[PDB]
């Protein structure tokens, strides 16, 4: 486990202002979620057949060492529940039932159901996370992870359970990445709660 | 590779 992300978990987790101002972005959508005004950390997806919808947190980290977490009861998400970041360019909509987050080269993505790890996944086959995973095998992951996103190191890693999973992804220095999921569950709602951040030293 | 085994 890095120095920097026990010094950053260590923290008294960020307040309800920084939180919103690191939520999900009402303007940053497919149109088949909805940001959920009596819950703002929360989007919401219609019920939408044959559709695979994304959504962008309203910060772009270009520098520093981030974590939020997601909370996507695992009842609503269905074939495709992928989590992690994207760059602006990144397509929040598909037709069909896909793992939208990681099938381009504009973002990096965990498919939750698969437990494997996608970036450039049309081209680039997936990869198990956690570690212990054989290749035809799955694990049933909890209700709740932590996204860590280390701009200086260019990496993408998560954490569930307490459990530091180790580095999903390099390559990310120099890019403006914002958090992202892709979801197929009608009506699934999930959440994202900033946690903290911390300038490079 | 999708989830149905199609790459
Ligand atoms: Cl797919």
């Amino acid at each position: 486990r890095p120095a920097r992300l026990d010094q950053l978990l260590d923290m008294p987790a960020a307040g309800l202002a920084v939180q919103l101002r690191h939520a999900w972005n009402p303007e940053d959508r497919s149109l088949n979620v909805f940001v959920k005004d009596d819950d703002r950390l929360t989007f919401h997806r219609h019920p939408v057949a044959q559709s695979t919808d994304g959504i962008r947190g309203k910060v772009g980290h270009a520098r520093g060492l981030h974590a939020w977490q997601i909370n996507w009861p695992a009842r609503q998400r269905g074939t495709h529940a992928v989590v992690g970041v994207a760059t602006a360019r990144a397509p929040l909509h598909s037709v069909g039932y896909t793992a939208l987050v990681g099938s381009d080269a504009e973002s990096w993505g965990w498919d939750l159901g698969r437990s494997r790890l996608y970036h450039d996944g049309k081209n680039q086959p997936g990869v198990a996370y956690p570690a212990f995973l054989g290749p035809d095998e799955a694990f049933a992951l909890p209700d709740s992870l932590l996204v860590v996103l280390d701009m200086d190191e260019g990496t993408l890693s998560f954490i569930v359970d307490g459990q530091y999973l180790g580095v999903a992804f390099r390559g990310l220095k120099g890019k403006k990445l914002y958090p992202v999921v892709s979801a197929v569950w009608g009506h699934c709602e999930v959440t994202m709660r900033y946690i903290n951040g911390l300038d490079p030293e | 590779w999708d989830i149905n085994n199609n790459x």
